[PDB]
């Protein structure tokens, strides 16, 4: 039960050392029902053009790297037809199979926390101002210090949202322990207070990858150990066609 | 009630309850009946007081402001939010989405800075977009369709029930998103907080001496449904319109890893 | 009309009461209920979830990531010394007062049930070892040797493919509940860790590994008397 | 119930429900306590 | 609840739901299911709070006047009408004919301009044609058949219920007609407004110092039936005995027909 | 007598309450009920009636009749320019805040459902044309060309014997209700009109016609949270 | 369904381009019932002498004409036997088939609002006085300006009663669009708070004809385009015989 | 009902009735949504 495969919309994912997929809060994503819907317009359901695996830019994991975060759905804009249906539609749902994968040898050690946090409302570096939208969204890095300026407070102990970073285990999450597994798959149903929401101005969840045990290896092992994020929306549907937004 | 402890004996077998893998995102479901030898004990302990209705169902102070009798300091205005005070904020910033309807209780205590006759207070609530009064003889105060409470001192505190008045299927404690569609303007939960201002004044026309009343609003959530739990707040509450923070130590320190009192 | 009698407690405001009150907005049409994933109906659902325990919270490591990781090495020195040691009571103990178990426990005055400590080993796949994690109820001092610590409820944890182990603290108490605050009458025991054998590592693997600790509640865990948390400590107007 | 409105009612403190399975073990493949994890 | 939206598909036929004729006096009954393609959605939205009983059923201020203790300024008189205050007037001048019975709530707040003992107030209602008092020791105040409320301060506000006391089958908000049969005299709804004067005084004989009380009457219509709806008032409310107005812009202006924020 | 307990909320006056009160005139014989034509039992009966929309409310035309009529001409210039354009939210929009839909909507804080815009063409019987009336949900800017506007929910309206057309704005919203006041979170789209082809008129007919606009609610329209209207703005004693 | 005919008491009305008749509030007028009556005297019911079409004076519709209003029943005094039964009786009901008719060519354009407003309580031009009864009742004309004096405020934007003139669509009304129809027929049941009312001192409704789109035509078309009002009471009944009133 | 008088009673807010057919389509000849108006 360590080997697993995920095939979505002409893109399959192979893993051979992995924990089983974690279904966020025990709910598998699905299309919006007729009783819980709010928009009387026929939604667009391109199941194979958008609901497929998209591979983000990989990041180098070093001995002193604090962590990273992505903000979805927005991070998936201008990527395939999933980003084109954002610009032309006003509403959207998805279910985001998140496949974070980081391989190593049996002579490397380290432990990542791959956690999906719904509504990770970040905090500004200077407590009396507001920071631009380019700060939130090459994933932004945490820092093992305290930054100052018109930035998101990207310290690691307070994970950006101002909590204990060890208490991020309450969210749907996995661990990549390099002796056990080299990938972590999290399935996230559509979590929001509203049945459909705009995908640009609203970040439904953020993906935080935080090494609790840092990477360590002796001389001779490969120093370049990259972390690759492969996110695939599921059961994505759109509503409210209009002219394309320039963003 | 909570689960009883089943009796176990000495075991020597190829089954391993203690051996787990945390990296599966899985919390082990083991009991003390799996690790050691236990006796049969009947647990009559219940989890009745840890429920969300009992936890959140206590009236917490959410607003204090003064308004004087005999200008704009003659009446109070609140523009309703939970974020005014820290203790109820940390309970509500513990769940991402939560759906409840609240009753509010006012504690109005007038204090002299010549004898006050009797003080009658008006707590007028304007839903968002309504006409705001800029004076005590505003004309707004007549409440044709605004809810309003008239209270004279020396009586029970004014308690009225409020429904779930949110536009969305739940109140959102956190909103990781922007106000405008171009990702601009106001960031955070402030955008979602569209609940009307709360206006409090003395319906007494004047007074022979300066009387300063203070109001204390106590929300108590009831019929509570909460979704997506999140960790409690660690660092303090610098602002009211944003979750901004100074970085703080995660836990109190020790001198050594072995050191213990 | 009907003759009534006003008892004591009339015209008061008890904050924790259960009374009906007139609705300010009559015949209000609420927003239709929708299914949001992950409904929590009890706070002991979210205290039974694991959370990383800052065991290495020494002076200078708390405002960092090194607070969570427990240094475990391969050597000849200090193998008769504990790896860690801390109080078992999750309310006032300077190690696990901040965990999800300790955050939801500090809203309460009394607590009952078994807690369990899960230990994730974050070394290499070639490095093997054995560890003794022991719990000793109060009444005596802290165990100072592994001989004195293997008399309590312990577990010898072989480190291999599973790479994780659960020490269930079995709730050995005199009374049905314990105080969350620190008082002598109801004080929990001690959780110490020891080297059963050693950590053995191949020539090319890194010789300094670390154990990552977890803590959560069992299914018989309950909290009993609501109070305010001491953590927030508001100074003034925001 | 002395009022028609549902928000103008007593708090339903009596009911006690819980589903800790959606937080402690949200995994797809069932994991038995007895068996090894992998 | 409101009507659900039926699912529709792509249509190409000789039927035309969008094509209408407004000049038939007919409002088209089309839905979004007729113009575009829709999904099936179940509307659990209700129109419970837009009804006339919920809309008009809130207590609005209709009268404020002062009366002093220790002449004719010693007591108040109102000669009942809705037209004293603008916000409830615009709700009642929205229907031509409307039949309701109202309960009135008084908010009486005494203020000192030496210590008041306690103030007890009398609100005497004389139906039309009854004897009016010209003094506080009038002799009219004894209420053999006039309804009257005695209220001492520090208690709940005086609420009493009133029936539908109109001569006609409904109250008329508007009366496009004259008082005399020769089309002479008083024009408008004033002719129909035959509801008695309302007299308020302190039943305290005197006071050592000048105390000025103010009364606030709050009508709340209930058991409401309304006929012949008419558009809401645009221009303000210059008078009380006539619908007279200064001409005002129909709507706020823009800079261009295409101009939009 | 029977022991009672006075709860909070006693001896208060909540304006929106539902209590019984003693009648001032007992055994009163009301006037017998008579059938008056046109009984309204719900305010959404009289918000679903059409009402002419002052679309041409430019500076200098509001206190006149030219505010209601939309200038539509026959020419070669400015056929790639909108005929009109305005906000779709009927509460704060400076075009349809005064309609019967907007007058009954400003007593409320929340609103839901589809609105529909009816366009009466007030030209001659010989003048024919085609118009594109489009609705585009928010998220992008106002459509500046007819190419960008035909991507929203539009209708191409041929002008003939029927001479009237209904654009049903289909209620594409994220939430179940929208704010009547103007806030970014719940803002309606844009209603623009364009020349599909042109207005074609015979030699002797007048070449400058105008479209007259209407707006009403659909059958799924509802208002939700009572508040006071901001229009009246009493200054003082009458 | 464009041709229609109305025959009342020896007077028929022919139209060939018209919308269907609008029944005011969905109630057709009728005689007063025995349970809703108030006067125990045998009412006079001259069904053919009074319930017939009466044709008022026609008005010229120009390019800049603001509008007109009549006040009924009073406008029908000294017209036939319907006006004679007003002077001798104290009470009265009717049901007023209102047939407003305005014909044009296919080269004229314009759009009238023929609206019947119950209880159109007018407003005085100077806000602190009262105006004579000859101001209310050759129909009085609106003005596209603001008048001053001892007159009814006959501005058009505020239709005299002080509302938005576009919001007069709530009343029973039709439109005369010169490309579609050349007549507008409105049936008005007896609308009042009282079962019978005097016809002289009380104006049950007023007939407002307001051109929203003004009349327009090139040179050569007929400039004189008159608007004719043909009102016919229905189910009229009278009570309270007395000597004739001198008005 | 604690009082004999009918005016001394609670407001009947619960009932919800409506007949929008007497305002939106008061026409004599029935007009079908599908068919043309004339
Ligand atoms: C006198 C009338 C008083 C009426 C007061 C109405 C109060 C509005 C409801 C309270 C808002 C609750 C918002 C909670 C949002 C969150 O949980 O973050
Ligand atoms: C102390 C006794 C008080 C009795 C007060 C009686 C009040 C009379 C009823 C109120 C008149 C309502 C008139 C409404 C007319 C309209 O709607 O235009
Ligand atoms: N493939 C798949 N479909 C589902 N539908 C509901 N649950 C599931 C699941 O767990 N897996
Ligand atoms: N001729 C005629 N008589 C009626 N009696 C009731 N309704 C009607 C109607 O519509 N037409």
């Amino acid at each position: 039960d360590r080997v697993r495969s995920m095939t979505l919309g002409n893109s399959t994912i192979t893993t051979q050392e992995s924990a089983n997929v974690v279904v966020g809060y025990g709910e598998w994503p699905s299309y919006l029902s007729d009783r819980e819907a709010t928009a009387e317009d026929q939604p667009t359901q391109p199941d194979v053009a958008t609901c497929r695996f998209y591979t983000l830019e990989s990041v180098q994991w070093e001995k002193t790297s604090p962590g990273w975060w992505w903000k979805f759905p927005e991070a998936l804009k201008n990527m395939g037809l999933f980003g084109q249906n954002m610009h032309y539609h006003y509403l959207g749902r998805a279910g985001y199979t998140i496949h974070v994968q980081c391989n190593a040898s049996k002579f490397h050690q380290g432990c990542l926390l791959v956690v999906c946090v719904p509504e990770a409302e970040m905090g500004c570096a200077d407590t009396d101002t507001t920071f631009p939208a380019t700060e939130l969204t090459t994933p932004h890095v945490f820092t093992s210090d305290s930054i100052t300026g018109k930035k998101v407070q990207a310290a690691v102990c307070n994970a950006g949202m101002g909590v204990g970073v060890g208490n991020l285990t309450i969210f749907p999450h996995q661990w990549i322990n390099l002796r056990t597994n080299n990938s972590a798959t999290i399935v996230i149903p559509y979590i929001n207070s509203v049945p459909m929401d705009n995908m640009f101005r609203h970040y439904n969840f953020t993906l935080m990858i935080i090494p609790f045990a840092p990477l360590n290896f002796t001389d001779g092992a490969t120093a370049y150990v990259p972390i690759t994020v492969t996110i695939a929306p599921m059961y994505a549907e759109y509503n409210g066609l209009r002219l394309a937004s320039t963003q | 009630t909570v689960a009883n402890t089943q009796p176990s004996g000495p075991s020597n077998s190829t089954e391993i309850p203690a051996l787990t893998a945390v990296e599966t995102g899985h919390t082990s479901q083991v009991d003390p009946s799996d690790t050691i030898q236990t006796r049969h004990v009947v647990n009559f302990h219940s989890r009745s007081e840890s429920t969300i209705e009992n936890f959140m169902g206590r009236a917490a102070c959410v607003f204090m402001d003064q308004y004087k009798i005999n200008s704009t300091d003659r009446f109070a205005v609140w523009t309703i939010n939970i974020r005014e005070m820290a203790q109820l904020r940390r309970k509500c910033e513990m769940f991402t989405y939560m759906r409840f309807d609240i009753e509010m209780t006012m504690v109005i205590t007038s204090c002299q800075d010549q004898d006050m006759p009797v003080l009658t207070h008006q707590i007028m609530y304007v839903p968002p977009g309504g006409p705001i009064p800029a004076k005590v003889d505003g004309y707004e105060w007549q409440t044709s369709t605004n809810p309003s409470v008239f209270w004279t001192e020396g009586n029970a505190p004014p308690r009225i029930s409020i429904p779930f008045i949110s536009v969305g299927n739940a109140y959102s404690s956190f909103y990781d998103g922007w106000s405008h569609f171009t990702q601009d303007g106001t960031y955070g939960y402030t955008t979602l907080n569209a609940m009307g201002k709360l206006y409090i004044r003395h319906v007494n026309r004047s007074s022979p001496h300066q009387i300063t009343s203070t109001i204390r609003v106590y929300f108590k959530p009831k019929h509570i449904k909460a979704w997506v739990p999140r960790p409690p707040r660690l660092c303090p509450y610098i602002n009211k319109r944003d979750v901004n923070f100074v970085v703080t130590e995660i836990t109190d320190s020790r001198t050594s890893i072995t050191d213990t009192p | 009309g009907v003759p009534v009698l006003n008892t004591p407690g009339s015209n008061q405001f008890l904050t924790s009461d259960d009374y009906q009150s007139p609705s300010a907005m009559p015949q209000f049409d609420e927003t239709p209920e929708m299914h949001i994933p992950g409904e929590v109906r009890n706070l002991m659902e979210i205290a039974e979830v694991d959370s990383v325990v800052p065991v290495n919270n020494v002076t200078g490591k708390t405002k960092s990531m090194d607070a969570y990781q427990i240094p475990v090495g391969t050597g000849n020195t200090d193998k008769t010394k504990p790896i860690f040691s801390f109080q078992m009571d999750p309310g006032y103990s300077s190690v696990l007062k901040r965990t999800l178990l300790g955050e939801m426990l500090n809203y309460y005055a009394h607590w009952s049930g078994s807690v369990k400590l899960t230990f994730l080993f974050c070394g290499s796949a070639m490095a093997t070892g054995k560890l003794l994690i022991s719990y000793s109820p109060p009444g005596a001092s802290v165990p100072t040797s592994r001989k004195d610590a293997m008399l309590g409820t312990h577990i010898v944890w072989d480190i291999g493919l599973q790479s994780s182990c659960v020490l269930c603290v079995p709730w050995i108490s005199q009374s049905h509940y314990r105080m969350v605050q620190q008082d002598p009458y109801t004080s929990a025991g001690y959780i110490t860790c020891w080297y059963q054998t050693n950590i053995v590592v191949p020539p090319g693997a890194p010789t300094s590994c670390d154990v990552l600790c977890f803590a959560s509640a069992c299914n018989d865990f309950s909290v009993r008397l609501l109070r305010d948390t001491p953590f927030m400590a508001q100074p003034g107007k925001l | 119930n002395f009022y028609k409105d549902a928000a103008s009612s007593a708090s339903n403190r009596q009911d006690i429900q819980q589903d800790p399975g959606k937080f402690t073990d949200p995994v797809k493949d069932l994991m038995i306590k007895t068996l090894p994890a992998l």
